[PDB]
């Protein structure tokens, strides 16, 4: 049969309050199993299991190595917020809303970035806690994401549902109406 | 796992003795910020927009990918030439926006829990496959070291239409087909 | 203006 053998390394920069607090994780895998990591809040390599042992005690040993891998905390984790994290994380890009029935009704949030959002439904003017189906957040994969917000409805004669989307895009929730 | 704001993979790192195949990417929360084409050695974007967030140069990826290429050689050894377990991916299908009957739209199908990252992601219409207006994601990576893929597929919505997502994978006993339902 | 990138280490044994 087929087979595969499978070797990940990933250097990951771990982010909070901005650059208050960051992280450098570099993590060596095989297959699905992270065997050696380097974790800059420790400060030297760690076997993560008895396979990395040899590795662990191989780069600690090395004064060179050491210093290599702290700097790159500052050289990759804290230059790239300031190249690139800083600027992608100012990126909005604005929800489109749209309500379409089906009783229930459907309120598609689609097309939005970063993921941050709520939405909320409500029944002349007053919100709707329960018969409300939200999926989870849906990432398209192409720096977009969707939601959607089911609804369920039975309307009297004169009522407006308002869908009403909160995003860090919006100056101001966006409210869509719908009526019979 | 480790809690923070925003998560940054610089870059993720993938070598694998099937192929052989390697693939550089960086993330930065999730999404793929750009690639490297190992073939062309050429900083690349899937996703243009992303390119004014700074360039790569690319001869670090490649060196990382022959340092990679000589660790798995090392760690089969270390694991008594382990192979893979082939996990069960999980595949759903869905579209980028609302349809409307003839306004253009992208079909979207996940492939989700991917392992090893060998796959097949093809798009049928009426039980035949389509190539014209198909694209994917890189191998995105997961914190349990699984991948997931994403394929898409621009079309025009119609009344009869029929749209199915085939994934092969050896974690399948057969080629899984997943019907979109709008 | 360039993006950089952890460096994979050789192994030990
Ligand atoms: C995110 O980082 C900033 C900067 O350190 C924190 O602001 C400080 O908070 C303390 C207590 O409120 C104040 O006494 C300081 O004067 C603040 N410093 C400045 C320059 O304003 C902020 O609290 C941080 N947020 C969290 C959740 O930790
Ligand atoms: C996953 C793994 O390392 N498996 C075995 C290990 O258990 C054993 O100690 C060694 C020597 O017998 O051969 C190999
Ligand atoms: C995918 O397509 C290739 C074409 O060469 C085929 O050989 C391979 O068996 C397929 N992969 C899987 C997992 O079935």
């Amino acid at each position: 049969s087929p087979e595969d053998f499978v070797f990940q390394f990933k250097g990951m920069c771990y982010f909070t309050n901005g650059t208050e607090r960051v992280r450098l994780v570099t993590r060596y895998i095989y297959n699905r199993e992270e065997y050696a990591r380097f974790d800059s809040d420790v400060g030297v390599y760690r076997a993560v299991t008895p396979q990395g042992r040899p590795d662990a005690e191989y780069w600690n040993s090395q004064k060179e190595v050491l210093e290599g891998t702290r700097a790159e905390l500052d050289t990759v984790c804290r230059h790239n917020y300031e190249v690139a994290f800083r600027g992608i994380l100012q990126r909005r890009v604005e929800p489109t809303v749209t309500i379409s029935p089906s009783n229930l009704l459907v309120c598609s949030v689609t097309d939005f970035y970063p993921g941050q959002i709520k939405v909320r439904w409500f029944r002349n003017d007053q919100e709707e806690t329960a018969g409300v189906v939200s999926t989870p957040l849906i990432r398209n994969g192409d720096w977009t994401f969707q939601i959607l917000v089911m609804l369920e409805m039975t309307p009297q004669r004169g009522d407006v549902y308002t869908c009403h989307v909160e995003h860090p895009s919006l100056q101001s929730p966006i409210t869509v109406e719908w009526r019979a | 796992d480790i809690v923070a704001d925003h998560v940054a993979s610089c870059g993720v790192n993938l070598y694998q003795f099937y192929g052989p195949s390697g693939q550089y990417t960086h993330e930065f929360d999730g999404d793929e910020q750009f690639y490297v084409d190992l073939e062309r050695k050429e900083t690349a974007w899937r996703w243009p927009e992303f390119s004014k967030f700074g360039g790569f140069d690319p001869q670090g990826a490649l060196r990382n990918m022959a340092v990679a290429k000589h660790n798995l050689n090392i760690m089969i050894k270390r694991y008594n030439s382990t192979a893979a377990t082939n996990e069960v991916p999980e595949v759903t299908v869905f579209s980028k926006s609302p349809v409307t009957l003839g306004q253009p739209n992208t079909l979207i199908c996940l492939v989700d829990n991917i392992f090893p990252p060998v796959v097949n992601i093809t798009w049928l219409s009426n039980g035949q496959s389509v190539t014209e207006g198909v694209s994917e994601t890189s191998f995105l990576s997961k914190s349990d070291h699984s991948f997931f893929k994403i394929s898409y597929l621009t079309f025009l919505p119609s009344a009869d239409e029929i749209y199915d997502c085939k994934v092969e994978h050896w974690g399948l006993d057969q080629p899984l087909l997943k019907h979109w339902e709008p | 203006a360039g993006n950089h990138a952890a460096g994979i280490l050789t192994l030990g044994k």
